[PDB]
């Protein structure tokens, strides 16, 4: 419902959230825009975003 | 097979996709590096636990991003996906 | 010659057509 | 098909013109000599300027004199015209005073020991019965243009007027060359170099300094490494 | 690399540079050192330089139509006040020098510079998105210059002679340095046929074959050539390695080298390569002479006598007006094919009165810029303008702009002038609505899967067989085949195969199923991809951008929005059948189909037109009720006579179209089911595209319709 | 902007406003040419933004009647007899008539020459029609175009598209330091500087008796004396320079209606809009790509498109809660270095130049103990400086702004200035720039080809002449044939054909394209001026013609050939071009869209109370819209964490954005990015 | 006028005959007036040997074709134009290049006379068909720049002598161009990149060095008038 209040017919769209008791789960890209998190796409899904660098075993004297 | 890369060119964005899987896996690999790079830099003078240093020999006044995208390109780095 | 009435700077016209009213 | 050495005769045709023949040259040679010699010429060719000047009843540009016809702004333009030559090579100062009416010209101006004036009829204002006018002039020695100092950058305060200064003391150099294209063993090239100066110094004079220019820069290849 | 102007930086990084100059002992405090800043001590210009070195910047030009709006650059500190754009990222900004403004954005965090660095940068963005075609190319001044080098002059001077009579052959050099050398004192021209022996440059792939063939060229064999100076300079720009090409570089050409450059060779090959051949362009057209003059702009000669025989024919279509005998509505239409026949003659008249030396065939005919009906409406005659109502008035503007119009024929021409400026605001409008209606319909479709491995695909018109006996490519091989994968082996004739299920079709791939006879191909499709939310890699293909298989995670949905919105500005059918097609409308042709297969009962009349068809099994008649007002399609009928106009006893099949028109889409799924309504909506959108000089591929329509049918209705709880 | 801007404004007709009709209800009927607006609207004129139609410019010869329909005049025609008789005819007047184009075959008697002669009749029908039905015909050729629109010269030439954005960018023009009028012109520059009123007019005729470049005095010749004051370097609505300047000298007789004084873009009486430039039609090493303009360093030294440019800044002094502001030199913790350039009052000094951050006028005002934070107590109280009450509310320079403070004007309550309640002082201070022309300056020409500046070269590196003249401007070839703007080409060679000047051969009579051309254009002298009027002027016939008979220059030879095109010689590196190349004269115009004030970059700065976001708009210092559009390309791009620190720690994350500026001078790495203050907001609005 | 110091050039081996030079930093826009000046006096202005004419035995009328080898008349001569060879006599010199019997010509094989030294004896030059014989005369002359086989039609002999084109420059192939560099804080100061590559007669570093002798003499020319001030 928060994807679909900030394209068209805000009210039209508000009235029924709130009639059906609405849920929104934050996983989307219009969504996690709104609301400052990282978008579930490219650089932003989990599988690359999880991600553990450690260097290799080999390393100079300093 | 190519004229010298210049600049941010470099390392070459052709052979620094042979060691990664994906464009978007190469970003995330190379910024969490330069975070630690970075981390190295301000946690030198002061304090244990410092994350791992350089690998290789950096140049003068080099941006933490650039020395890590050389050493991802001398596979002197590991990953976990 | 143009605009023969204020006493302005001579700039010649390519003009073939005569102007009945002025401006 | 051999060497023989060029040479470079000086032909006048008014005071401040003068025409130079450069001959024998290799084929195709004579057009990137010209050229160095002109973009040397229009550039580097040292000469004096005023740099700023300083009218006692203003205080900036954007103002006028009482009596003179012409603002501050179209004076200081009319300035711009002026050409100068001094032996200083320091910061030296010219100084104005001409009461109306009359016309104030460029000879109107006293300069000091060794700077002069080389156009003393230029028109610089017009002052009628009331009109009073006391300038001074600053004239450095520099090369090629330079815009007007700012007051934060130097030590000038409030009264000084940063002028434009343009040190070039050549007004316009061009070329052509005659290529010898007769199929046979002997071909060269011409150069005629035309050069026009004004009236600061003579033609000579000049393609004489962007001589030494050339001579000294293209030094740098013979020395090996 | 992007110049931005030294006061821009030093606000932008205006915190790291505080920081720098309290390291190196500058400014004492940080306090102190903003105060630096404000104030432009000249210590700041020497540790700026050390502050913006390899920090990516983000260049922006709205409007933002599709991704390359934004690029990354690397910075490099000018004087000025202005922002320096590289030449060849205007064609991705549709970035004009008029005035126009960008935005500059710095990114901070370590992730936010290596997306710059990596995604973003404008050296790994050289192809279209949309279409995979190269986008920084040479495409106005340089393609001039280059096409210029690159011109067979005949009588040049220095042009090869065959040898007679006592002097030998005249025009051969030994190296192309000799060449340059000939050139240099006159005697040689840059466009003139020699023959020079090569010693650095791949000969091409036919005459490598005879020299050597067994083992490739190297870099030191010699061969000859009989190309002009300026050509070899031309193949030395591209990489070592690569065929000679002795052809005339049209736009179309270097376009279609650049392409074959991005497919085999690297990346950053590619973007070594096109600097190299912008630094090139621009010299050569510095060069080429091309200059505009009113001696250039040539009238046509028989232009009082083509017109006078017009004005005859116009005079007497106004006479058979005089005698009633034609319609007021009809002489209209009878003079506006009088003066469209006589602006054809006039623009003929233009082409070969023109030589081609003449500069403004050359940039025409070169691919640099404008039409030749820009240079009939500049030389010859402007031609039928519109009114505000829309048809074309039944006189012409005679004249040219050459010429100059007359007070009443300038008058007439501003009413078309204006109005063509003001729908062109309200137009894009309605593009950019559509464009972000797609945007929100396809936002959280992502590559998720590498594989959802359903054998399903579907089926591509690789080719159409003549009756003569060849075989014709069809049109839609680069939007519908190229850059697809396999879902099913292509076996030919014989039992071999010749490309295996789940290859990428490259450029020569297609080439191996196009010379073994096979004209059909099933390819995996993103309409068939069975995925829980977004779609799998392998069946959405290989990205345009990328030149290779599109990576898990990226929004290929959003990309595919703006590819279709992108080209949107360029419309009239047109951007409303788009809308028609995209919300499901019923359409205004509103064209009947066929509910089922059999035989044609046509019952025409003139009051109406009933038309029933007996089913070809079982069933019953099924009548329908259509205006006179349509007409028939003519339906490839089982004569296999594609004109054959829908008279009874013809066998059509079930989801036929029988009347011209739009079949109405949401008919059509209750007919031939939804694989089948999803093809028909993905080629008529295409078609309003392709009939405007648009290339997109049938890829990024088809994400879209995957959203309209992912819902279905319930009958029964 | 110029006399001509201020000329067209005050004959603008509007579409919009009360009782005439909204912007969104308003169809592509409204704005479209109608062919009643023949001699009445100008077809032309009109912007090309959002009220393109809406808004137009009334046709030179027309007039209002009483009523508040348009006339538009017409010489009547008795019998096939053209008569000096004038009458002005409305609309639907025009309509029950028939009138002749302007441009027909006259006997000298005034019959017509052809029977059937082209015709304007009712709904727009052009046809051939008898001699003896023509009622009336037009006045002038150019009776349809507007002012602005008749300033253009071989308009006819150019498509109605680029002619547009040629009329409205005339009125963009910047007034220069000097003036020159063009040498390719129309007729129209006279009346219209005139009639704008910017210049100054002798009302009755006399003698100078004393002139000075603040007034001109005129001696009747009756005996009264009437003196015109000059304004001098006053600023104009949009910050361009009003400057006047005197044209006659000191015992001049100068008759009634004469132009004794010219103002801003003005020359000698005529509008003055540029500057005639030395203009090259080649492409040059990709410098002038696509509508970019490579210049001669020649216009910056000489000063040839420099233009003086005067902001006001403003600032006041009130009576607050806890005091009064006071307007003071006295301003805490500030050396005695920065207050330099202030008199005693705390106010800068005439004459003293000002660099962006500099104090203009140094206020004080007085605030609470209660305000103070506490770092801002602890450090008051570790530099003992007590009795600091008072926080720095100055008057400082913009950014971007720099200049010489030229006049200051201040206001007290204190001394009988009315001031609006509250106030106690007033200060406007004027602060004027010389602006050379620099890289990204829009300039254009009269046949809206518009460019920005690419690229100065030295002088020396500029394609010069055979006689080492170099040129001024290098207009690319390749945006001339797309826009169908011949007229720039046109103007080229005429604009040359008057800077040499020209003599016809007389020998054997009047040569056969000559014949029409009358008996004073037959020889020029060089820097002639000339004017083409609009559908009417120089043909190309004629035209070609002057190109073959150009005076030769002071050395006898003959530099443009008799194409128009000359041989030039590459500065850079000194071997001629291989082809002749077009060289003439355009006239080119500074447009008000400069780069001194279009270019603007912000770190930090204010935010909106409200929503927390940074401001907008380069005069509150604010930053670039990342808009709806923008935030696809990156999702697109999949640059998630770009798109993140965009809309969160660069923007309205209250505690990001301070963190993240420490973490930068720190040298540490960038933190995690919060929520959104606008998301708290929605929530808090949905409640 | 004022002074200008600090240019100096470095060198940068790429091959043992070509090298690359950058003159840095030079005045804006001194990278340019002396960037063509120092290519066409490289090019044009160093004085080398070239064969002049070349006159083959059993050639008169033909040209077509020589008998007893695989390479026709015009492709003898491609290779024998990029014979590498000094003089130390000005006037013209003959050369004879003889080898009968199958096998392979080579610049080696012929027979120097003395003054002249041939400095790629490898460079291959005919194959000899079986039992075939060869028998050419070669004119070497000193000279200039680049001049076309035409001016050479009266030194050839009227005895099937042909003229061939001279390559007497010991440089080959010299390109130009002009960057940035900042010395100060002024981003303009030019830096100038010099790419010659030359035959094996000179190393690039002397011919470079013979290029400004010639252009601080002819440069000299104009010095000679006044001997007025400038800064260095
Ligand atoms: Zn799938």
């Amino acid at each position: 419902w928060l994807s679909a209040a900030s394209f068209q017919e805000t009210t039209r769209v508000l009235t029924d959230a709130a009639i059906n008791c609405r849920s929104d789960k934050l996983n989307g890209l219009k969504e996690n825009v709104i609301i400052g998190k990282l978008i579930p796409a490219g650089t932003g899904i989990n599988r690359y975003r999880n991600i553990a660098v450690q260097p290799t075993e080999e390393a100079r004297a300093a | 097979g190519y004229d010298t890369p210049l600049g941010i060119t470099n390392p070459p964005i052709d052979e620094l996709l042979d060691r990664v899987s994906s464009k978007y896996a190469l970003v995330i690999y190379a910024a969490k590096r330069a975070r630690q790079i970075n981390d190295y830099y301000n946690q030198l003078g002061e304090g244990i636990l410092e994350y791992v240093g350089p690998l290789v020999e950096p140049g003068l006044q080099e941006k933490p991003l650039s020395i890590a995208l050389r050493e991802i390109h001398a596979d002197l780095l590991e990953h976990t996906e | 010659s143009n605009n023969s009435v204020p006493g302005a700077p001579n700039r010649v016209s390519f003009a073939k057509l005569r102007e009945p009213l002025e401006v | 098909l051999i060497s023989q050495r060029p040479t470079l005769s000086e032909d006048v045709l008014t005071d401040n013109r003068s025409q130079f023949v450069i001959e024998p040259l290799e084929p195709g040679f004579g057009y990137t000599l010209g050229n160095s010699l002109r973009r040397t010429l229009l550039s580097s060719i040292p000469g004096a300027a005023v740099t700023s000047i300083r009218i006692d009843g203003v205080l900036h540009e954007f103002t006028t004199v009482p009596g003179v016809k012409e603002d501050v702004t179209e004076i200081i333009l009319n300035l711009k015209s002026l050409v100068v030559s001094s032996e200083e090579d320091e910061p030296v100062t010219m100084y104005l005073r001409k009461q109306g009416p009359g016309e104030v010209t460029a000879g109107d101006i006293v300069p000091p020991a060794g700077v002069t004036v080389h156009n003393p009829g230029m028109h610089i204002a017009t002052l009628n019965d009331k009109g009073k006018l006391e300038v001074e002039l600053v004239v450095e020695r520099g090369r090629g243009y330079v815009p007007a100092v700012q007051n934060r950058a130097s030590g000038a305060e409030i009264g000084r007027i940063p002028v434009d200064s343009i040190y070039s003391p050549v007004l316009k150099v061009t070329y052509k060359v005659d290529a010898t294209r007769v199929e046979q063993r002997t071909d060269f090239d011409k150069l005629i170099l035309d050069v026009e100066t004004k009236n600061s110094i003579s033609p000579r004079d000049a393609l004489a300094s962007a001589g030494k220019t050339l001579v000294e820069l293209f030094g740098l290849a013979r020395e090996l490494n | 690399q992007c110049g931005l102007p030294k006061l821009m930086a030093l606000e932008l990084f205006k915190p790291f540079v505080m920081k720098r100059l309290v390291d190196l002992n500058h400014a004492q405090n940080i306090k102190s050192a903003k105060r630096m800043v404000e104030r432009q001590r000249p210590q700041v210009w020497d540790v700026l330089e050390e502050v913006i070195a390899e920090h990516p910047v983000l260049l922006n030009r709205a409007p933002t139509l599709h991704r390359l709006g934004i690029q990354a650059f690397e910075p490099m500190l000018v004087e000025g006040k202005a922002i320096q754009l590289h030449p060849l990222v205007c064609e991705a900004f549709n970035a004009d020098f008029d005035g126009d403004q960008m935005a500059v954005h710095l990114p901070l965090s370590a992730e936010a510079q290596a997306e710059a660095r990596i995604l973003m940068l404008s050296s790994n963005n050289i192809l279209s998105p949309a279409s995979g075609r190269p986008l920084a190319m040479p495409r106005l001044d340089m393609v001039t210059g280059l096409y210029y080098l690159t011109t067979e002059v005949p009588g040049d001077t220095g042009e090869y002679q065959p040898a007679s009579g006592d002097h030998p052959e005249t025009g051969v050099y030994s190296s192309p340095a000799e060449a340059i050398m000939a050139a240099d004192r006159g005697v040689l021209s840059v466009r003139a046929k020699i023959k020079v022996r090569l010693t650095q440059l791949r000969p091409p792939v036919e005459i490598e074959a005879e020299l050597f063939g067994h083992s490739g060229w190297q870099p030191g064999d010699a061969w000859m050539a009989e190309t002009t100076l300026g050509r070899v300079m031309f193949n030395e720009l591209l990489p070592l390695g690569y065929p000679f090409v002795n052809k005339q570089m049209h736009k179309k050409v270097q376009a279609a080298i650049i392409n074959d450059l991005a497919e085999r060779y690297p990346m950053i090959v590619v973007a070594q390569t096109v600097d190299k051949l912008k630094d090139a362009g621009f010299y050569w057209a510095t060069r080429s002479g091309v200059t505009v003059s009113m001696a250039d702009v040539l009238v046509p000669p028989r232009k009082k006598e083509i017109l006078d025989h017009y004005e005859e024919r116009a005079d007497k279509v106004e006479k058979q007006f005089q005698r009633g005998a034609l319609n007021h509505d009809e002489r209209n239409e009878a003079l506006v094919e009088i003066w469209k026949e006589a602006t054809d003659e006039v623009g003929q008249a233009l082409r070969e009165h023109y030589p081609d030396d003449n500069p403004i065939i050359t940039i025409v005919d070169s691919g640099a810029t404008g039409n030749f009906t820009q240079t009939r409406t500049l030389a010859g005659m402007k031609g039928l303008v519109t009114n505000p109502k829309g048809e074309f008035i039944p006189r012409p503007v005679k004249s040219s702009f050459r010429e100059g119009l007359t007070v009443l024929e300038y008058f007439i021409n501003t009413h078309g002038a204006r109005k063509g400026l003001a729908d062109t605001a309200l137009r894009t409008a309605d593009s950019g609505y559509l464009t972000r209606r797609l945007v929100d319909v396809s936002q959280d479709v992502i590559v998720r899967e590498h594989d959802c491995q359903t054998e399903r695909g579907i089926v591509v018109e690789l080719a159409e067989r003549a009756p003569d006996g060849t075989l014709i490519r069809d049109p839609y091989i680069e939007t519908s085949a190229y850059a697809r994968t396999l879902g099913t082996d292509a076996v030919d004739e014989a039992g071999n195969v010749i490309v295996e299920r789940g290859q990428d079709l490259g450029d020569p791939e297609i080439d191996a199923l196009l010379a073994a006879g096979i004209t059909q191909v099933k390819v995996r499709s993103v309409l068939t991809c069975a995925t829980s939310t977004g779609v799998c890699a392998t069946c959405y293909g290989r990205s345009m951008a990328t030149g290779k298989l599109v990576d898990i995670g990226e929004a290929v949905g959003i990309v595919a929005a703006q590819s279709i919105g992108e080209p949107g500005t360029q419309l009239t059918g047109g951007l409303p059948r788009v809308q028609e097609l995209f919300e499901a409308r019923v359409p205004r042709g509103k064209a009947p189909i066929a509910d089922v297969t059999g035989r044609v009962r046509l019952e025409d009349g003139e009051r109406f037109y009933k038309i029933t068809i007996v089913p070809d099994d079982g069933g019953e008649e099924v009548v329908y009720d259509k205006i006179s007002k349509r007409q028939r399609l003519r339906v490839f009928k089982h004569e296999d006579g594609s004109e054959r106009v829908l008279s009874d006893g013809d066998h059509v099949e079930v989801g036929q179209q029988l009347m011209e028109g739009s079949a109405d889409p949401h008919e059509v799924l209750r007919v031939q089911g939804p694989r089948e309504v999803q093809i028909h909506l993905v080629r008529e959108v295409q078609e309003v595209y392709r009939a405007q000089g648009v290339s997109i591929h049938d890829k990024h329509i088809e994400v879209i319709v995957r959203q309209m049918l992912r819902r279905v209705t319930i009958i029964d709880s | 902007n110029n006399p001509l801007s201020g000329l067209t404004h005050k004959r603008r007709l509007s579409a919009l406003g009360p009782g005439g009709l909204s912007r969104e209800r308003a169809g592509l009927e409204v704005r479209d040419v109608h062919p009643s607006h023949y001699g009445r609207m100008c077809p032309i004129e009109t912007p090309e933004g959002p009220n393109i139609g809406l808004i137009g410019s009334l046709s030179v010869y027309a007039r209002v009647n009483p009523f508040g329909f348009i006339e538009t005049p017409y010489r009547k025609v008795v019998d096939g007899v053209v008569s000096d008789e004038i009458v002005y005819l409305t609309a639907d007047e025009e309509d029950r008539h028939v009138v002749a184009q302007a441009n027909s075959p006259i006997d000298a008697d005034g019959r017509f020459v052809e029977p059937r002669v082209l015709v304007r009749r009712k709904a727009g029908e052009v046809e051939y029609v008898p001699s003896s039905e023509v009622d009336y015909m037009d006045v002038s050729p150019r009776q349809m175009v507007s002012v602005a629109t008749a300033m253009i010269p071989f308009l006819e030439h150019d498509d109605a598209n680029r002619a547009l954005m040629g009329a409205n960018m005339q009125r963009q023009a910047v007034p220069l330091v000097r003036s020159e009028a063009p040498l390719v012109g129309t007729g129209m520059e006279l009346r219209a500087a005139i009639d704008a009123g910017d210049v100054v007019v002798a009302e009755e005729s006399g003698v100078i008796e004393e002139v000075s470049a603040d007034y001109i005095t005129v001696m009747h010749d009756n005996g009264t004396r009437r003196t015109y004051r000059m304004r001098k370097f006053a600023r104009s609505n949009h910050g361009t320079c009003a400057n006047q300047c005197p044209i006659v000298d000191a015992g001049d007789r100068v008759e009634a209606g004469q132009v004794i004084a010219d103002g801003p873009c003005t020359d000698d009486g005529e509008m003055a809009l540029g500057k005639n430039l030395l203009v090259a039609i080649m492409p040059w090493e990709g410098h002038n790509y696509e509508d970019a303009i490579i210049l001669s360093n020649r216009l910056v030294e000489e000063d040839v498109l420099t233009s003086i440019h005067i902001e006001e800044h403003e600032i006041d002094a009130r009576d607050t809660k806890l005091g009064a502001e006071e307007i003071t030199r006295d301003i805490p913790n500030i050396s005695d270095e920065v207050l330099a350039d202030l008199d005693e009052r705390g106010i800068v000094r005439i004459g003293a130049e000002v660099r962006d951050g500099d104090i203009l006028v140094g206020k004080v005002t007085p605030k609470g103990e209660t305000e103070l934070t506490p770092e801002e107590r602890l450090l008051r109280a570790i530099f003992g400086e007590k009795a600091r009450e008072v926080r720095d509310t100055s008057l400082k320079v913009p950014h971007g702004e720099s200049g010489k403070v030229i006049g200051i004007r201040v206001f007290s309550r204190e001394d009988e200035d009315e001031l609006p309640a509250g106030v106690n002082e007033l200060v406007r201070v004027y602060v004027a720039q010389k602006r050379k022309i620099s890289d990204g300056d829009k300039l254009a020409g009269r046949h809206g080809n518009k460019g920005v500046i690419g690229k100065i070269l030295p002088v020396e590196d500029m394609p010069f002449l055979a006689d080492g003249t170099p040129v001024d401007i290098i207009l690319n070839t390749h945006g001339v044939p797309r826009r169908m703007n011949i007229g720039q080409i046109l103007e080229t060679h005429l604009g040359w054909c008057a800077h040499s000047g020209w003599k016809v051969d007389a020998a054997k009579g009047v040569p056969d394209w000559a014949a029409r051309l009358p008996d004073e254009l037959l020889e020029a002298q060089p820097n002639a001026i000339v004017s083409t009027p609009v559908f009417d002027g120089a043909q190309e016939a004629e035209l070609q013609g002057l190109l073959s008979c150009t005076l030769p220059n002071r050395d006898g030879d003959v530099l443009v050939d008799a194409d128009g095109k000359a041989m030039l010689f590459d500065g850079r590196s000194g071997e001629p071009f291989p082809y002749p190349v077009t060289v003439g004269y355009m006239y080119i115009m500074k447009l008000h869209h400069l780069v001194d004030d279009k270019i603007h970059a912000r770190s930090t700065g204010p935010y909106s109370m409200i929503t927390q976001q940074p401001l907008g708009g380069k005069a509150q210092f604010g930053g670039q819209r990342f808009g709806e559009m923008e935030c696809w390309a990156m999702q697109a791009y999949g640059a998630a964490y770009t798109l993140q620190e965009l809309l969160t720690i660069k923007s309205d994350d209250t505690v990001g954005r301070v963190k993240v500026y420490e973490a930068i001078v720190k040298g540490e790495n960038i933190p995690e990015p919060g929520i959104p203050e606008s998301f708290k907001v929605l929530l808090k609005e949905l409640q």
